[PDB]
C-alpha cells in the first residue's frame, strides 16, 4: 500500500528538483539540467514541456 | 380547535362523548412508502448526489 | 411534458436536408398521433411544407375537444366544492394538456393563473420550470431568462439543492444554446455530481455536453482535474467512444489524431440542436488551442514539423495559421522563407486593453443610443 | 413627430427593395457577433487532411 506510493513521492521529488535547477537561471542549456539531475534529457525535455505546458 | 395529541387512552371521557370531537382521524406509524415518499422530501432539502436507493435506506 | 424529443426531431427534418424521409420523419409523425397534435401539424405543415390527409388533422383536433371539454367540466364541479389545492391541480392537467396538445398561450396563460393559486413551492416552482420548458422546446429565449429569474427567487428564498441541479442543468443547457459556454462549463460539469432531471435528455448525452463544453472553455490543468480525472466520467467516458478519444488525444499530446476526432464530434453537431449552427464556432475554437498549445513550449519550430505531427500539407497548415494570427488570437507569427514560425508572447495589458476598449465601447452606443430617446 | 419621420423617409427614397423588405417584415440574435464568414471548411480540410496526406500518403 505504501509502495506503489512510492510513484507519487517519486514524482513530487523529480518536479520539485527540476524547479530548483531552473529556478535561478535562463536559457540554461537543457543538457546541464540532465547531468544535474542525473537523467537522460529526452525524459527531462519531456516532463519540462509537461511542466511548462 | 384541532386538539391533535398522542394516546387517546391519554385524554379524558367527558372529550369522548361521541359527539363533541367531529372527526376524529388517527395518525399511521411511517412504513416503507411513507417514509420513503418523507424520506424523499427532506432528502431533496440538501443536496443530494445520484446512485442514491432510498428505498434501501427505509 | 412536453416532451423535448419532438423538438429536437423536427429540428432534425429541418436540417440543411437531407430527406429523409428515413427514421427521423415518421417518427415525429407517430408522435403526432399518440399525442394528437395539431398547432403543430398546421405549424410544422407550413413550415416544412408538406402537409395531407386533412381527415387526420379533423380527428386529433375532435378528441381534443374530448378532453379539453371534459378538463373544463371538472374544474367547473370543483368551483362547487373546491378543494383549493385541488382546483389548481386540474388547471395544472389543463395548461399541462396544452404542453401535450402543445400550444404555448394556452398552457402559459393556463400556468399563470395557477399561480395566483399554487401557493406552494413545487406548484409555483416546478410549474414555472414546466413553463420555462415551453421555453427551451419552441427555440425562445427571453421567455425562459425572466421565469429562470422567478425561479431562481423561488429558489433563494428556500427550497433545497435537488431543484437547484434540475435549474443548472436547464441553465446550462441554455447556456450552450447559445454561444455562451463558458457559463455552461461550471454548471454543467457541477451538474454531474447530480442529474436527476433526465426530463429534457439521458446521461450520456449530458455527459458527452459537459465534456464537450468542458474541453472547450476549461484550462489545462483544471481540464485534468475536473474532466480527465471525473469519477462519474471514466465509467461513462468509457462507455462513449469519441469525444473522449479527442479529450484525451489534447492533453496527452497526440495531436494528430485529435483533429480526426474533432472533425468526426463536428459532423455529429450538426445533428443537434444545442449547437445548430454552432458547429462553425466550436470547431474554429478547437483549431486554435491545439495550435496555441503546440506552440506554447517553442520559441521557434518549423512548419514541417507540425505539419508532419497534424498530418497535413504546409501549405493548407499555413492556410489556417492565416486565420488565428491576425486576429491576434494567437501569439504566432510566420517566416514562410525560411518555412519557419516563431512565437511572440503577448502582454496582458494588450489583451485586456483590446477587450476593455470592446465592451466600453458597447456600453456608450448602448448609453447614447437610449439617451436620444429619453432626451426627446 | 412620427408623421414627420415617415415624411423624411418617403423623400429618401420609397422604395424599391425597402418596400419588399417591408413587406417581408423577427427572429432573434443570440449574443454577440462577427465574423460568420463561409463554411463547410473543418471537415472539408479533413476530407483535404485526408486528401492532403492521402495526397501524402500518395507521397
Amino acid at each position: 500500500i505504501i509502495s506503489t506510493h512510492l510513484a507519487k513521492l517519486y514524482d513530487n521529488l523529480l518536479e520539485q528538483n527540476l524547479i530548483r535547477v531552473i529556478e535561478p537561471f535562463s536559457r540554461v542549456q537543457i543538457e546541464h539540467i540532465s547531468s544535474l539531475i542525473k537523467l537522460s534529457k529526452a525524459d527531462v525535455e519531456r516532463k519540462l514541456s509537461q511542466m511548462i505546458l | 380547535v384541532i386538539m391533535a395529541t398522542n394516546r387517546i387512552d391519554i385524554l379524558d371521557s367527558a372529550l369522548l362523548r361521541p359527539g363533541r370531537i367531529d372527526r376524529k382521524i388517527e395518525f399511521p406509524p411511517p412504513n416503507e412508502e411513507a417514509r420513503l415518499d418523507i424520506l424523499k422530501i427532506h432528502s431533496r432539502k440538501m443536496n443530494l448526489t445520484r446512485g442514491i436507493n432510498l428505498r434501501k435506506i427505509a | 411534458n412536453p416532451d423535448l424529443r419532438i423538438a429536437q426531431l423536427r429540428f432534425l427534418l429541418s436540417l440543411p436536408e437531407h430527406r429523409g424521409d428515413a427514421a427521423v420523419r415518421d417518427e415525429l409523425m407517430a408522435a403526432v398521433r399518440d399525442n394528437n397534435m395539431a398547432p403543430y401539424y398546421e405549424a410544422l405543415c407550413k413550415s416544412l411544407d408538406w402537409q395531407i390527409d386533412v381527415d387526420l388533422l379533423n380527428k386529433m383536433k375532435k378528441a381534443n375537444e374530448d378532453e379539453l371539454k371534459r378538463l373544463d367540466e371538472e374544474l367547473e364541479d370543483a368551483e362547487k366544492n373546491l378543494g383549493e389545492s385541488e382546483i389548481r391541480d386540474a388547471m395544472m392537467a389543463k395548461a399541462e394538456y396544452l404542453c401535450r396538445i402543445g400550444d404555448k398561450e394556452g398552457a402559459l396563460t393556463a400556468f399563470r393563473k395557477t399561480y395566483d393559486k399554487t401557493v406552494a413551492l413545487g406548484h409555483r416552482l416546478d410549474i414555472v420550470f414546466y413553463l420555462l420548458r415551453i421555453g427551451l422546446f419552441y427555440m425562445d429565449n427571453d421567455l425562459i431568462t425572466r421565469n429562470t429569474e422567478k425561479a431562481k427567487s423561488l429558489i433563494e428564498e428556500g427550497g433545497d439543492w435537488d431543484r437547484r441541479n434540475r435549474l443548472k442543468v436547464y441553465q446550462g443547457l441554455y447556456c450552450v444554446a447559445i454561444r455562451d459556454f463558458k457559463q455552461a462549463a461550471e454548471l454543467f460539469l457541477d451538474t454531474v455530481s447530480t442529474f436527476t432531471s433526465y426530463e429534457l435528455m439521458d446521461y450520456k448525452t449530458f455527459v458527452t455536453y459537459t465534456v464537450y463544453v468542458s474541453m472547450i472553455a476549461l484550462e489545462r490543468p483544471d481540464l485534468r482535474e475536473k474532466v480527465i480525472k471525473g469519477a462519474e466520467i471514466l465509467e461513462v467516458l468509457h462507455s462513449l467512444p469519441a469525444v473522449r478519444q479527442y479529450l484525451f488525444s489534447l492533453y496527452e499530446c497526440r495531436y494528430s489524431v485529435f483533429f480526426q476526432s474533432l472533425a468526426v464530434v463536428e459532423q455529429e453537431m450538426k445533428k443537434d440542436w444545442l449547437f445548430a449552427p454552432h458547429y462553425r464556432y466550436y470547431v474554429r475554437e478547437m483549431r486554435i488551442h491545439a495550435y496555441s498549445q503546440l506552440l506554447e513550449s517553442y520559441r521557434s519550430l518549423t512548419l514541417g514539423y507540425m505539419a508532419e505531427a497534424f498530418g497535413v500539407g504546409v501549405e493548407f497548415i499555413d492556410q489556417e495559421l492565416s486565420r488565428f494570427i491576425a486576429a491576434g488570437r494567437l501569439h504566432c507569427k510566420i517566416d514562410k522563407v525560411n518555412e519557419i514560425v516563431e512565437t511572440n508572447r503577448p502582454d496582458s495589458k494588450n489583451w485586456q486593453y483590446q477587450e476593455t476598449i470592446k465592451k466600453g465601447d458597447l456600453l456608450l452606443n448602448r448609453v447614447q443610443k437610449l439617451s436620444r430617446v429619453i432626451n426627446m | 413627430e412620427k408623421k414627420q419621420p415617415v415624411d423624411l423617409g418617403l423623400l429618401e427614397e420609397d422604395d424599391e427593395f425597402e418596400e419588399f423588405p417591408a413587406e417581408d417584415w423577427d427572429a432573434h440574435v443570440w449574443e454577440d457577433n462577427w465574423d460568420d464568414d463561409n463554411v463547410e471548411d473543418d471537415f472539408s480540410n479533413q476530407l483535404r487532411a485526408e486528401l492532403e496526406k492521402h495526397g501524402y500518403k500518395m507521397e
